[PDB]
């Protein structure tokens, strides 16, 4: 607040911290749905586009990480194979119109990275191992989010530089290389080539 | 003083019925009105101005006092007895160790081994009436700063210094305290406060391998500080408390002095000019560590100014050449080889100041002052590879390089080596452009250097310095030639037509050779491997930004409580690199981020010792910058609360009073650098253009202007507290500079800067009565 | 050094009062501080009433600085403070020096008339 | 040459017991002034105001109040006009940019911060856009000819053709730092000491080259000790910044060698590039207490690299602030005939200002005094314009003047 009111307002918003704690559902960033491909979108699990924060009614204070972005849920639905439509359904995408939403950029890229890490821990002990499972979902989902620009390939591309700067991530590139072989032969014909 | 005569009688009388009592509340309410009267510091300057035209009654109010305090103290209170002996202390009223002197005796043997006494015991005489030190104490950290700063010493040449220093120069500044303020008891009762101390002393003596306490008593028996008795006795302690091949450095020392006058007295005439005798002795001297023991003595004891003059004149006699044959040359070339080398060594430990003869009349300045002066590397000089002394000719430099291309000389018997030690920086000069066009091969070069280095080591050093000047100009892939003929200058001896006493002149030039190349060699990765000799070089980190390195540095010096030798290196670095301001105001901040008490006094006696590095730029800086910006800010003065505003008001002061009645190599160079306008800097609305005048009266007038203006807070308690320690850390001037307005107000704001400035004649008392009841 | 207008309105007063400088308190470096007195028949509130008169006299209207610990411990002194203040209350906006010196007299004379 | 407007305080003068301070001054692309004063009243906030004057309407000055706990030592406009860098004592870089696209409302979101060392140079990244003025086909009827572009090479491009932005700052410690702004809004920082014998740098300069080489000068105010020079190579490890300094030849500085007396003038009070991207030439000022010398050097070729001097003065005054023009001319043998014979002379002047009130518009290659201007107090900062036309200067009071020249 400014310097004038001070505690006078401060004070007087803490007093509004046990109606906040009423509407509150209790572990709510630690509650994950079961993916099913059906539609009919329960409202729970809507994020905001924007921001990837809960939509919250009021203006209450509310507990300090209700305003932090979940990622932690998008990441577990970004995981799951058919997980398509309730992305969508989340993230309030709608396929008439191309918008490139940034945070759903941001958590690919992110997942991308994660399944590098997770390649360069061993890959080797157990074949299948659900690395190359996952490198195979990522094909496919990655294809389907940049194919209709709700993320964009270039920006994906140069932020995946930037993470794997120096980070010293190299045992599975030839599949990261793939996954981009894969957006390449979709959709060269379709942009030109300084994308 | 008839009022406070009524009330103590009040007491009196009321105590006497609480007496025959034994709710007598009169006692309580007569009390209260005593220290209510007598807390208030008005009315005990009014009393105190009240004591001058009636005395007499004073000797009643006491007796009074002393009747009061029996009858108090037989029937005492839980709280009233408290309060009467409040009160009484009151109309009465009407340690540590001393880091100071540690740091300032720490740091002149660290830095300036060679300076005058007079100065050091001004200095000391100085710290001694800031804050008021008794004697036993003073001389006590004299020696316990002595001691561990011979402890903490590196080995080389550095115990050397520190072995003359405590054992050559603080006797002589302990009589010249003798005489300049006794002091036989106060010396013993200080040697005794010292020999409590067994790990000190324990720890010092197997760093001296002897008693070095014996022959510190012994010492100052000689000086005189000591009485006899005195000295057997506290033996006797010494070795009773001791009891639970080589000789040592400090029986060399203590014997060299002598060796040092008497060599003086015998080598004035040349061994009657016996060149041959002076190759013995200086061939003795060269013999290991006997130059160093010299030097050290000579600068410890004052001397080293006139060491100095004999072996440049003893260099300008072996210049030139008379009509000898093969053998008489050879040595006269190896006097100016022993004379020439010792004199760099001179030169590069103590400083080169030593070397100059600050007045020669008529134009004869000799041939090592203008070597020195334009051709040798120091620390703060870099040389210009291109100036005209480096270009003395074209006709001599020719047979130079026809000399050294010839054979191993065979010509040494008329050389005029001034000249010759002039040209070889030309020399060399055509020598590398002959080898960068690659008209000359790697071979030959060989053969060149050989012949320089062989013969006569001189050359080296003057080729060598010439190079370090040369690489210093160039670019990162232009240098790699020329460092090859540094490794071939300095590179081990060449053998089997040495003349005489090669080996010592090889390791003294090598010393010479690391510490003319060390910078060059730090501003690319370049290992020569000549042969510790640097002890305290290159001591920042490489990439850390330097403030770190200060705070650091501090918070260290704080949790010891004394400043180490290191320690003072780093923060002469740091002086010199981030400069005066950026110095004194990290290290104010610092001090005024502490929170207790007790550290801050103790950061302030450390300061102090630290600023005395550049004692006089600093209060420039300290009271012109740092003090105007702290109390002309709004949102500054929230600083100046009371824990460190006390503190960093006595240090203000401290440093005023220092710089006014008034070091090291670095600085002088620096303030001499500097260019600044003091009377445009401080425009003002004795002298009054020297700077310290002017900001003293700039000061004042902030100071003033401070204790006129309305909104009083912590800084008007700040000016309160710099005016009470002018008052009371002063004799008597600072306060020549007060303008008469400060007179005025500041019993307006109130006191004692009335009642102690007024020096209490009968008109004086009225002026004193007027101000301090005025409010 | 001082203002020819508040000369002037020195030298027009009535001979009831008796306005001096102030060389007590910190002043000749803000404005102008006077202790004047009061000598009539009728008897006086505490004579000091020190009135800090600024720079610039035909604006900011000088302030009288309070000092209510000589006003207390009598009854008579707490009635004419009381009574003063709100005269001063009262009192129109830019008011002169004579304006608080004639209602300082009225105010003493209204306590005299009440008790 | 003459006078157009002095903009004064009112009142908010006459600064008390605390001494004045160095001032800077920056006079952007589009005509906006951002300059620091010694105001020092009630506040030392008051020195630490950066005021933004628009220079069609002077009486309105934006004063944004800068949270720099030290003294603005740099001042720094962008290659636009747009961002303002600036740089205090004690590390603290900051980048104002516009709020709402208004030029009275200035906030940084974006700075380094090299904690107690104060900067002592400062420069924004070169964008590799460089053009040159052919005054000699000035009727040619095409801007191709008389403007063309030189083929300059911007320090760190980045995938693409397109230059990074950001800025480097050289520490009064032997420290370079380099900050690299992305096109998102995060920032690469990196410092790294200059040669490996860390010492004093009391003035610096920093010039750009082609080849995307940056070159920074030091010096430590001594004028008997060399001008250093280093070449810093940015480079990002795909994520990382990182600078690579390498030694250049250093210079010494006549005066010193003159052997009649030379032991005067000895300080070096300002260290200047001729231009920034003109890496080459060098102006140098030594200084006593009351006389000055500038010099010019040039690091010619013939040891194959090596600085030799151009020009230098006479004897002057004290210089107390020097400026530099902006406007790129071509500076070639034919084009220097034609701007004698039509008497073009806007880009080849520098101003200094002196102790007295005299103001002196210096040629550049020899520096000989081409017109002097007597103030009827002295210029603690100058700046001229980008078409030179005109040079303002803010004096040892309030006064803020802008001059024009012909």
């Amino acid at each position: 607040p400014h310097w004038l009111l001070g505690n006078l307002v401060s004070d007087f918003v803490d007093t509004f911290r046990p109606t906040a704690r009423i509407n509150s559902i209790c572990g709510r960033c630690s509650l994950l749905p079961v993916v099913n491909n059906s539609g009919a979108i329960c409202n729970s699990w809507k994020l905001d586009p924007a921001t990837l924060r809960f939509p919250l009614k009021g203006l209450l204070p509310y507990d300090k990480d209700l305003f932090e972005p979940q990622t932690a849920l998008l990441r577990y639905v970004l995981e799951q194979p058919y997980s398509r439509d309730m992305v969508c359904n989340m993230l309030g995408l709608n396929k008439q119109h191309k918008q490139r939403c940034p945070v759903l950029e941001d958590q690919l890229v992110d997942l991308v990275v994660y399944a590098m890490e997770r390649s360069e821990t061993e890959e080797k002990f157990d074949d299948g191992g659900t690395s190359q499972l996952l490198w195979q979902h990522l094909s496919s989902q990655l294809i389907f989010f940049v194919l209709f620009q709700f993320a964009s390939f270039p920006h994906m591309v140069l932020s995946l530089h930037q993470k794997l700067a120096g980070r010293g991530l190299i045992k599975g590139r030839d599949h990261l290389m793939w996954v981009l072989l894969q957006f390449i032969s979709g959709s060269i014909q379709k942009n030109a080539l300084a994308d | 003083l008839s009022a406070l005569h009524w009330l103590l009688r009040c007491t009196a009388a009321s105590a006497e019925r609480l007496r025959e009592g034994l709710g007598e509340k009169q006692l309580a309410m007569c009390l209260q009105r005593l220290e209510k009267t007598l807390s208030s510091t008005k009315n005990r300057a009014l009393l105190h101005i009240a004591k001058l035209e009636e005395a007499s009654s004073w000797t009643a109010i006491e007796h009074s006092l002393l009747k009061l305090g029996e009858i108090l103290a037989n029937l005492s209170n839980p709280q009233l007895r408290s309060q009467a002996e409040q009160c009484g202390t009151l109309i009465r009223s009407i340690k540590t160790g001393f880091p100071t002197v540690h740091a300032v005796i720490l740091l002149e043997g660290t830095m300036n081994l060679t300076g005058e006494t007079q100065s050091l015991v001004e200095q000391l005489t100085m710290v001694k009436r800031m804050q008021h030190i008794p004697t036993p104490l003073f001389v006590l950290e004299i020696w316990k700063a002595c001691f561990v700063g011979l402890i903490e010493s590196p080995e080389g040449t550095e115990e050397l210094k520190w072995t003359a220093f405590t054992f050559l120069k603080i006797p002589q500044v302990l009589v010249k305290l003798k005489k300049y303020s006794d002091f036989t008891e106060d010396v013993n009762c200080a040697f005794e406060f010292l020999l409590k101390l067994t790990p000190l002393l324990d720890k010092a003596d197997q760093r001296c391998n002897c008693d070095c306490t014996n022959f510190l008593l012994q010492e100052c028996g000689k000086q005189g500080l000591l009485s006899e008795a005195s000295v057997n006795n506290l033996m006797a302690k010494r070795k009773a408390d001791r009891e639970h091949n080589i000789q040592p450095n400090i029986q060399l020392i203590l014997r060299a002095e002598p060796t040092v006058t008497n060599i003086l007295k015998t080598m004035d005439a040349d061994h009657s000019k016996s060149p041959e005798g002076l190759l013995g002795v200086l061939g003795h001297m060269l013999s290991g560590k006997s130059l160093d023991l010299l030097l050290a003595a000579a600068a410890a004891t004052g001397k080293l100014k006139s060491f100095a003059r004999k072996f440049i004149n003893l260099n300008e006699f072996t210049t030139y050449g008379s009509e000898e044959s093969t053998k008489p040359a050879s040595v006269r070339a190896l006097l100016f080889d022993i004379s020439f080398l010792m004199l760099c060594h001179v030169a590069q430990t103590y400083g080169s100041e030593v070397i100059l003869s600050e007045s020669r009349t008529g134009a004869e300045v000799p041939f090592f002052e203008t070597w020195m002066q334009t051709c040798m590397p120091e620390e703060g000089k870099i040389l210009n590879p291109d100036h005209p002394c480096f270009r003395p000719d074209s006709t001599k430099v020719e047979s130079l390089v026809a000399l050294l291309n010839n054979s191993s000389e065979m010509k040494l018997v008329q050389m005029k080596w001034h000249e010759a030690c002039l040209s070889i920086s030309a020399a060399i000069l055509e020598i590398l452009n002959a080898w960068e066009n690659g008209v000359l091969a790697f071979e030959s070069i060989q053969k060149i250097t050989d012949n320089i280095k062989g013969k006569v080591c001189s050359l080296a050093v003057c080729a060598v310095a010439w190079l370090v000047a040369h690489v210093r100009m160039l670019g990162l892939d232009e240098r790699e030639k020329s460092l090859q003929m540094i490794r071939q200058l300095a590179g081990p001896l060449f053998s089997e037509n040495t003349l005489q006493f090669y080996n010592e002149r090889v390791v003294i030039m090598n010393s010479i050779l690391e510490r003319m190349c060390a910078d060059v060699l730090q501003q690319t990765a370049t290992q020569i491997k000549f042969p510790d000799t640097m002890p305290y070089w290159n001591l920042l980190p490489p990439k850390r930004p330097i403030k770190e390195v200060l705070t650091d540095i501090f918070a260290k010096v704080l949790e010891k409580g004394w400043v180490d030798s290191r320690s003072i290196h780093i923060f002469d670095t740091l002086l010199h690199m981030g400069g005066v301001y950026w110095f004194c105001n990290n290290l104010i901040k610092e001090l005024l981020k502490e929170t207790r008490k007790e550290h801050t006094l103790r950061a302030v006696e450390l300061l102090y010792s630290i600023f005395c590095l550049d004692m006089q730029q600093v209060t420039l800086v300290l009271l012109g910058h740092i003090l105007p910006g702290l109390l002309t800010d709004s949102s500054k003065w929230h600083s100046l609360m009371d824990p460190p505003g006390t503190a960093l008001a006595k240090l203000a002061v401290w440093c005023a009073l220092s710089s006014y009645s008034s070091a090291s190599t670095r600085q002088k160079k620096r303030h001499r650098e500097d260019i600044e306008d003091y009377i445009s800097l401080f425009p003002l609305d004795v002298n009054m253009r020297d700077p310290l005048n002017r900001v003293l009266a700039n000061l004042f007038l902030l100071i003033s202007s401070i204790l006129g203006s309305r909104t009083a807070g912590p800084h008007t308690q700040f000016v309160q507290w710099f005016m009470e320690e002018c008052v009371d850390c002063l004799e008597q001037s600072v306060l020549q500079f007060m303008p008469f307005t400060t007179v005025s107000e500041l019993v307006k704001v109130s006191k004692v800067v009335l009642a102690i400035t007024d020096l209490s004649l009968p008109l004086g008392r009225q002026v004193a009565a007027k101000a301090i009841a005025a409010l | 050094s001082i203002p020819s207008v508040l000369q002037g309105e020195v030298a027009r007063l009535d001979p009831k009062f008796l306005v001096n400088l102030d060389p007590s308190h910190c002043s000749n470096n803000g404005t102008v501080h006077l202790i004047c007195k009061l000598d009539d028949k009728d008897l006086p509130s505490v004579p000091p009433l020190e009135l800090s008169v600024p720079a610039d006299y035909p604006a900011q209207s000088p302030l009288w600085i309070d000092r209510q610990w000589q006003y207390d411990a009598n009854p008579f002194l707490q009635s004419v403070h009381r009574c003063m203040t709100s005269r001063l209350l009262q009192l129109p906006d830019k008011h002169s020096v004579t304006a608080l010196l004639n209602t300082w007299a009225q105010s003493v004379h209204q306590a005299c008339l009440s008790a | 040459m003459d006078l157009a407007y002095v903009c004064e305080w009112e009142k908010w003068s006459k600064s008390t017991h605390c001494p004045s301070v160095p001032l800077a001054c920056a006079w952007s692309c589009r005509n906006l002034i951002a300059f620091t004063m010694d105001l020092r009243s009630d506040d030392q906030d008051l020195t630490r105001m950066i005021h933004i004057l628009d220079t069609e309407h002077p009486w309105d000055l934006h004063s944004i109040p800068s949270e720099h706990h030290e003294a603005i030592t740099c001042l720094e406009w962008d290659q636009s006009g747009s961002r303002l860098l600036s740089a205090d004592a004690d590390g603290q870089i900051k980048c104002w940019s516009m709020a709402d696209h208004l030029a009275n409302s200035w906030e940084s979101s974006v700075g380094s911060l090299v904690e107690g060392d104060p900067i002592v140079a400062l420069s924004w990244l070169h964008n590799g856009v460089k053009l040159a003025l052919h005054v000699e086909k000035s009727g040619a009827s095409s801007f191709g000819e008389k403007f063309s572009r030189v083929k300059f090479s911007p320090s760190l491009t980045l995938f693409g053709g397109k230059p990074m932005e950001g800025w480097i700052a050289v520490t009064v410690s032997g420290l370079v730092t380099v900050s690299l702004l992305k096109p998102s809004g995060q920032v690469l920082t990196s410092t790294e000491s200059l040669c490996r014998l860390r010492g004093r740098v009391a003035l610096a300069d920093i010039a750009f080259t082609g080849g995307g080489n940056i070159v920074v000068a030091t010096a430590d105010g001594s004028s008997a000790s060399p001008v250093q020079f280093y070449k810093v190579c940015v480079s990002v490890v795909s994520e990382k910044c990182r600078i690579d300094t390498e030694i250049l030849p250093s210079l010494f500085m006549r005066c010193t060698t003159d052997l009649n007396r030379k032991d005067k003038f000895p300080a070096i009070t300002h260290l200047k590039f001729l231009a920034r991207d003109m890496s080459e030439q060098v102006l140098l000022c030594a200084s006593s207490q009351t006389s000055s010398i500038v010099e010019c050097w040039s690091l010619r070729k013939e040891t194959i690299l090596k600085w030799r001097i151009l020009s230098a003065t006479n004897d002057l005054d004290r210089v107390s602030a020097v400026a530099l023009p902006k406007l790129p001319i071509s500076l070639t043998n034919t084009d220097l005939k034609v701007a004698s014979d039509t008497q073009f002379y806007p880009g080849l002047g520098l101003a200094l200002a002196f102790h007295d009130g005299s103001v002196h518009i210096v040629h550049r290659l020899s520096l000989q005094t081409m017109a002097v201007f007597y103030s009827s107090v002295h210029l603690k900062a100058m700046q001229l314009s980008w078409t030179s036309l005109a040079l303002v200067g803010i004096d040892s009071h309030g006064k803020l003047s802008v001059l024009r020249l012909s």
